[PDB]
């Protein structure tokens, strides 16, 4: 069965509306709760390279949405604009009413390619893509989405225990070689200036890196492509979120030391 | 059972969204032609550790997934809204689905005072038993 | 509450139209190759406004709509066909919801044939009393 | 909390299901009942002119649909089918399985242009789209409907107080300037004779004069566009509903005394 | 009323399919991305006409179409899926949806061992009655 | 009502919620059961001919679907492609998450031609078209389905009584006049060999024949077609499904005797 926690003993616990005693009370619909919780809240890797190896293709499983009242904040979402070699869509269209999550400090805009070898894009470890209050097992195109899970709750009646405003920032990223083992990741400064992506860089990271390249002159001033690389000796920041320079010329590639 | 979190972290704080079901008094805010758009509908708020809720409730739902995507595999519903309106109907049929036994372990009745109602009432015919 | 009509005017009759729920035994009607289109599934009546509920009915509606809208704005269901079964559960959740003590005044439960069952057998113990 | 009718003290009352006494008995969901109640009966203008200036266009709300089992006939419903200037179309078209309000005496059926500045038509006082047993909180295309309101009601078990065919008439309009302030309409007799609408004019006046237009031969007899107006000597009908001449030449103006 | 099947012929056997609400414990098989496909979430059972169950709800389901169908003629609901809901909630207001007159036809609480509690404890009262 | 089956007296009966005793116990919604029942085990005739007669084309009535939990296996399952003679499609495409019934051994696949004088093709005794889990009122384009109609049960808590793998066939058929008084089936061998259908061609006769024509070889050796035809003088197989040679030429019609 689908489990459903309570509060006993000033301790949540699973139990279903079977296994109750009748000292407890569910006298209104209100007391039901369903709430989605983020992976980042139980320390998963939320960079690009890492999120995105947590999804995958797959054919004969039809989607399925359910919904959920309540949310969390995130640092961490994604939106993809995923096509295939030949320019067709990888990703469906949002069906009607289903809107992005609410609430995401860094939104991960990813553009790319990739095979896309299945019909629908699933979570390998079995977890939700959130959106606005629907929760669905695949991903939408160009709908903004926290990686998470579903909770359902009857809260008591009446107190539950013993005793900066929304800001949100686009970060794009250019991709090649989508869901497979060779996948190529870019951070994208402008249109013609970008830096070659790895694990280890945070968003904070990034936005300071692009405010350096902008302020710095170090941008494509030419009409081709301008791919930064950041060698190993230049740390960003394996702490959670809630808890925590010269540039030269070798498309063109080139070394920020 | 009870909530083991086993997770590699615990973000203690729980900043949460939600919408108000009843949440716009002021004015003319309630019409949808002069109120929020779908961005502005959200209320926001903390809420901190206590009684380890926090990093239960995380858990919970970690464990719910299993069960929630075998029900949503056998249903052919494209947008499940029913489980909590089900988990009510079948809380009121676990209790009031059969015959009530009163003083039984499965009978929520509880005449405490309909004891002592009697219990003060015989003292008007045993007390009262006057030749 | 009451409800006070607060309209520039009332129509005191309500001519209404309402589906029937089982309502072409009449042969093959039932059937929908056979049956009535789209158009002729309606029944009709007249209601006139004794003890003013239509005028109440009007006000009644009326007021009901920034609760409503505010009800919509919070759910993501596009169509909303669940609020009067959510009445009826959220009924049983008032009453049935907790331990129904006895006497008291939240349990809908009358003992009265049961005090008088009681009353009456006393008088095989107290009265039949033979020495 | 939504309100929900009940019949106490030969009174129809609110309450809710938590403000009940034991006395009070839901046996059946048969009990339960939603009416739609048209605005008509509360007094409102139910002209052209009048009505379509308390609905308004706007951005960024998700329309929203409610059912309702049960409604009331109504004297006047409307349908509209409005473009902008370049000729796209103003209004969503019909979802499945909306169809138009079931009873109207007279349908107003309004064609025509208008900015139209905003992805969705709402209702400005609060009010619902009445459809067939659906109420939407905005205007459907080329779809008939009541302005109303949604009623929800615990009916007695048994017996609740102490103690013609159905014939639709549409009627044609051409506007400008829809849902702005400079909004100009014209009763459409054929496709090239038309009449200056004001709202003073019922609708039985519109079909009198129509009638009497086609009787009298006052039709535009040649390629030419011809509006009549009625000089403001000529009375039509403040009552409500349910308790209720020469022609000369100056497209093409015209007075009628 | 009873089951008096009236059909031409009755297979004796229900050869059924059915999906399981909670079946694929097995390893990662329940994550829809590993499951399987639409095709291959489908248990199967054979019934056989024990009791005439078989042949009864052979004729059970042919009886039921008027009714199902005339039900949705007056649905605006696209997909029905709250019928066995609704009737779960109809059963629950039969029984509970009043004031439950104990001893009554229409109230389901059984009070025998109340009543053989007090039976047994007017014997500390009658029983001793000590001069 | 909706009848309501309960297991009562070591036998099914019909009855509803308001009709039960409080000896009757409902402790979880999973007592509750809704069924799918084929109309084959009631004995109808299952062969293309007869089966489609029981179908036909009706304008003015929305479809309506209503779902179902659990099925029966059936022998016989049908897939409809058809046509107007102008070459636009008689059926709508199936909904979003309506796939075809799940266990079919023998799936006879028509297509063809006919007026279709209707919107949607309807069940005129009344039963519903069966799909996976869903019944629809109407059929759709090219989805399997099984004639059938649904109960709904109170299972008892524990026990209810006192005391091979998946294999489907696809057949397929060609149609002219399709819905119709005067309608004919081929079915088809190859795309250019055919056999004149008849009511009394059982599925395994026409896997027979088939089996014949291809190891005789008797299929179409040219650009034409070929019609065998079956004389009357050989048998193929009136008893329900659960309880069971020379050729000659004369388009190209010929006989097999
Ligand atoms: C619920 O929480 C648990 C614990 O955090 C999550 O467990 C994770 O489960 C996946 C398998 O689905 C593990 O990934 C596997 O790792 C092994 C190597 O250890 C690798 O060989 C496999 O190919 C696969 O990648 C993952 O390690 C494991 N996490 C931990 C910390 O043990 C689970 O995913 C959560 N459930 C949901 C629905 O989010
Ligand atoms: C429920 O019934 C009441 C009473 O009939 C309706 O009240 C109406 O509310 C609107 C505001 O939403 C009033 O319109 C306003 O009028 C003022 C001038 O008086 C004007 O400055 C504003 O711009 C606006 O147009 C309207 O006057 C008022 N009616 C009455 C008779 O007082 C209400 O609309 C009904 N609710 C629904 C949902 O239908
Ligand atoms: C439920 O079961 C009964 C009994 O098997 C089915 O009764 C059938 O009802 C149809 C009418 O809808 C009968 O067809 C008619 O036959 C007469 C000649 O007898 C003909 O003149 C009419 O034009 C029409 O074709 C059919 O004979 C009858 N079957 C039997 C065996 O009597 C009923 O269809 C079942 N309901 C559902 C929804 O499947
Ligand atoms: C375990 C419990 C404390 C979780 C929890 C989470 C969110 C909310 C908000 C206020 C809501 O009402 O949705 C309440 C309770
Ligand atoms: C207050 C009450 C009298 C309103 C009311 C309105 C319509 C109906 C119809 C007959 C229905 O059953 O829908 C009943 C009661
Ligand atoms: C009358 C009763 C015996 C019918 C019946 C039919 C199918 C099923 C399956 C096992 C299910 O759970 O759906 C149970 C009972
Ligand atoms: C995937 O790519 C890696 C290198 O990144 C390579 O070693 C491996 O062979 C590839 N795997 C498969 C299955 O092709
Ligand atoms: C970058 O390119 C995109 C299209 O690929 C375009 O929409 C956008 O305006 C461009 N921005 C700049 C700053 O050139
Ligand atoms: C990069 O820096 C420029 C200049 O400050 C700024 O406009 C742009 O938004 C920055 N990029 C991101 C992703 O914030
Ligand atoms: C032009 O190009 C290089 C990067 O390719 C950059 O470092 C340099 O500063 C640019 N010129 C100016 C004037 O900024
Ligand atoms: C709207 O039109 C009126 C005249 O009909 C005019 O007086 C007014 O200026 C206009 N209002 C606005 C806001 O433009
Ligand atoms: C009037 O014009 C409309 C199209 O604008 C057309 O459909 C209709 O047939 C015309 N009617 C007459 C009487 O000319
Ligand atoms: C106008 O009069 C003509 C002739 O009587 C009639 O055919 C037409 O329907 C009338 N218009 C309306 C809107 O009734
Ligand atoms: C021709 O035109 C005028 C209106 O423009 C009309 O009054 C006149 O009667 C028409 N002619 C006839 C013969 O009806
Ligand atoms: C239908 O066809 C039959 C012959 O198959 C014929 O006798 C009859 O006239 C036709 N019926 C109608 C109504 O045209
Ligand atoms: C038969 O024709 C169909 C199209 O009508 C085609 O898809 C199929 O490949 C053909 N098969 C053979 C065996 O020729
Ligand atoms: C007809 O026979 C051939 C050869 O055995 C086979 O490939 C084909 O599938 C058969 N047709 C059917 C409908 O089974
Ligand atoms: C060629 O055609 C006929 C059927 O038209 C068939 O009986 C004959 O056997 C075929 N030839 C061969 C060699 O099979």
């Amino acid at each position: 069965s689908i489990p459903l926690g309570v509060i006993h003993n000033s301790a949540l616990q699973v139990s279903d509306v079977d296994k109750l005693v009748c000292r407890d009370k569910l006298s209104s619909t209100n007391q039901l709760r369903s709430v989605g919780l983020n992976l980042e809240g139980n320390g998963v890797a939320t960079d690009v390279p890492s999120a995105t190896k947590r999804w995958g293709f797959r054919s004969g499983v039809p989607p399925k949405v359910v919904n959920y009242e309540a949310g969390e904040w995130a640092e961490n979402c994604y939106n993809l604009e995923i096509k295939k070699p030949d320019g067709s869509e990888c990703l469906p269209a949002a069906p009607d009413g289903i809107r992005g999550f609410p609430r995401c400090r860094y939104v991960h805009k990813v553009s790319g390619t990739g095979p896309c070898a299945g019909d629908f894009a699933f979570h390998k470890e079995g977890a939700f893509f959130l959106y606005d209050r629907l929760a669905s097992t695949v991903i939408y195109r160009g709908t903004t989405f926290a990686e998470g899970v579903v909770a359902f709750l009857i809260l008591p009646q009446a107190k539950k225990d013993f005793f900066s405003g929304y800001y949100s920032t686009t970060i794009r990223y250019q991709a090649t070689g989508f869901g497979t083992n060779e996948t190529e990741y870019l951070f994208e400064v402008d249109n013609l200036t970008y830096v070659q992506l790895e694990s280890r860089f945070t968003p904070q990271f990034l936005l300071q890196l692009n405010e350096t390249i902008y302020t710095s002159g170090k941008r494509s001033n030419t009409t081709g492509k301008l791919i930064w690389k950041v060698n190993p000796e230049i740390d960003t920041t394996e702490w959670a979120f809630w808890e925590t320079l010269s540039f030269t010329v070798v498309x063109x590639x080139x070394x920020x030391x | 059972e009870a909530i083991v979190n086993a997770q590699p972290k615990c973000n203690p704080n729980l900043h949460y969204w939600t919408t108000q079901d009843e949440g716009a008094a002021i004015g003319l805010a309630w019409i949808p032609y002069f109120g929020p758009a779908a961005e502005g509908i959200y209320i926001e708020g903390l809420m901190h550790n206590q009684d380890g809720l926090i990093c239960g409730l995380r858990q919970l739902a970690n464990e719910t997934t299993q069960a929630l995507q075998l029900f949503l595999r056998a249903t052919t519903e494209l947008r499940t809204f029913s489980i909590l309106n089900r988990k009510a109907i079948d809380f009121l049929l676990q209790r009031w689905g059969g015959t009530c036994h009163i003083l039984g372990p499965d009978c929520c009745i509880e005449p405490h005072d309909w004891t002592k109602n009697i219990t003060d009432k015989i003292d008007q015919i045993i007390h009262d038993f006057v030749d």
